């Protein structure tokens, strides 16, 4: 297995810890805070997702420092495991390539 | 095409059940969606619940008493509505409708009259109504015919198979010992009766029966 | 659930005059509002949807506007015919709702 | 026709069958929920394209488990179809640039 | 803070009725209400959660809607041992917040 599917699968698996912790810690932050919805774990969950993805639903987000503070790690680990899955793809295309032409 | 096909009536005795039907043509989509919408007389439209047939996925209206379950026969296009444990709060003319998932409804039944009652289904009874001998005329002549006695609502009430549509009322039934009685009125031109026949044709889907009056002179 | 709110309940119009029919709801809906006529004992008849858009086969006499809470429903030239019971149902949020209706009167 | 422009070609008509695919299932899944607007297909088809691009308008948005899920997906295959056509654009360049230099 | 109202503060209804319970928010909140009932010197009971889902236990009896601010619980034919104090509370903001209380009286 090379190391580029290895880091892909490595980054998943971890991306789906931060989501999950991501998500408790955000529940643990943001409860205290009037007027913060991130307040229960099933929404949070969703929350973690849409933000790790980007996705700007915008009907979920921290406010106070510590949920930020989580929301950034989430958004960092979710947008860095996405490129590089596409980084292990143009290792894929690349030798692929490679092979195609002899060398 | 006619769309959406439900029966005219059903008579259900209080606590018992109906089955309502919705048979769908023309374009039939995996997307439809067929509703169902409860009109009590003389009250507004209430939503009830929908389903999807190509999936069979139903959804209700929380706000009120579940009566209804939906279900579909994908086989022969029918949508069905159960409706269970009825009162007399039950009684109501139920459409269902068909909406593509855009949030309308383009086309509609004629809807069901539903009657929760104990009384026995009557047929009517149906009597010309023809001016006595002492009747000047104008040049319109009204005629009519009785509809007396029949029990649950509703009948339909044409004139010469409906050929004759202009200067026809009729009348909302009364309702006296667990029967109703309506008449309905026709004007024709003084000149082209009783020379051009003029025959009433009352239909009671509740009793599958449809009858025929002639409305000839006293003699 | 989306309230909509028909008042007044009866309009009482003379023959060939514009008529404006009220169909407000409780929250913003965008143009998610239709319009239905149902005469004495028929069925419900789209008339227009959408807040604003023509159906095929309804008279051009029949029009729709408005948008967020407030809608109307419009006539040009009322007559005899357009006697029925006019009703808005929005499609923005689950459940679909229904005014209670406006009677129209000559 | 070489792996990475078929790959990318497969990833966009993939993309376009999630699409229709997610704006059916949203439907379904968010009919029944009260308050949700993600009930009519035409919008649910913009709804499912603003959530592949990640476009963030927050005008539409599941609020279900199974729409939420079905919304994962979506996010999914729109990120990684856009990263395959990177990975693909990569090994256009770097193939176009090793002939470049001779090799 | 999200305020919670329950008006009116008595229901007299009679057996076998059915009842309804308002509760009314002061902003929107989804679906994220709560129904709880109390009898004389008993402690809270969950009803019904998110606004309409059943607990196990509870009888059919009763039920839930609304969304956004305006809730209804209610009870298909009341009877003697739904005699308490009916009590809403919402999750979708911090605090979590009570309704002030319907009594039901039969």
């Amino acid at each position: 297995s090379a190391l580029h599917w290895r880091a892909a699968g490595a980054a998943t698996v971890l991306l789906v810890i931060v989501l999950l912790a991501g998500s408790y810690l955000a529940v643990l932050a943001e409860r205290g805070a009037p007027g913060a919805q991130l307040i229960t774990y099933p929404r949070a969950l969703w929350w973690s997702v849409e933000t790790a993805t980007t996705v700007g639903y915008g009907d979920l987000y921290p406010v106070t420092l510590w949920g930020r503070c989580v929301a950034v790690v989430v958004m960092v680990a979710g947008i860095t495991s996405f490129g590089l899955v596409t980084a292990a793809l143009a290792t894929w295309f690349v030798g692929r390539e490679q092979e195609r032409r002899g060398h | 095409q006619v769309q959406l096909q439900q029966p005219g009536a059903e008579l259900v005795k209080p606590g018992a059940s109906v089955k309502l039907s919705c048979k769908a043509s023309g374009y039939t989509f995996t997307s439809d969606w067929i509703h169902w919408v409860k009109q009590r007389p003389g009250h507004g439209l209430e939503w009830i619940g929908e389903i999807i047939p190509s999936y069979g996925r139903a959804n209700y209206n929380e706000k009120i008493q579940k009566k209804a379950t939906l279900t579909a026969d994908k086989s022969s296009s029918t949508a069905f509505m159960q409706l269970s444990s009825l009162t007399s709060e039950d009684s109501a003319v139920y459409y269902c409708a068909r909406e593509r998932g855009d949030g309308y409804f383009a086309v509609w039944g004629a809807g069901t009259t539903v009657t929760v009652s104990s009384a026995k289904t009557t047929p009517p009874s149906v009597y010309p109504l023809a001016p006595g001998s002492a009747a000047q005329t104008n040049s319109m002549v009204t005629l009519g015919c009785l509809v007396k006695g029949y029990f649950p609502e509703p009948v339909t009430v044409t004139w010469n198979s409906g050929s004759l549509s202009s200067g026809v009322h009729t009348f909302p039934a009364v309702l006296q010992s667990d029967l109703y009685t309506l008449s309905s009125s026709v004007t024709v031109p003084s000149s082209s009766w009783p020379s051009e026949t003029v025959t009433c044709n009352v239909a009671h889907p509740a009793s599958s029966t449809k009858v025929d009056k002639k409305i000839v002179p006293r003699d | 659930d989306i309230l909509l709110t028909q008042s007044p309940a009866i309009l009482s119009v003379s023959p060939g005059e514009r008529v404006s029919f009220s169909c407000r709801a409780s929250q913003s809906i965008g143009t998610d509002i239709h319009w239905y006529q149902q005469r004495t004992n028929g069925s419900p008849r789209l008339l227009i949807k959408y807040a604003s858009e023509s159906i095929s086969g309804i008279p051009s006499r029949f029009s729709g506007s408005g948008s967020g809470t407030d809608f109307t429903l419009s006539i040009n030239s009322v007559e005899s015919e357009d006697i029925a019971n006019y009703y808005c149902q929005q499609s923005n949020r689950w459940p679909f709702t229904f005014g209670s209706g406006t009677k129209l009167e000559i």
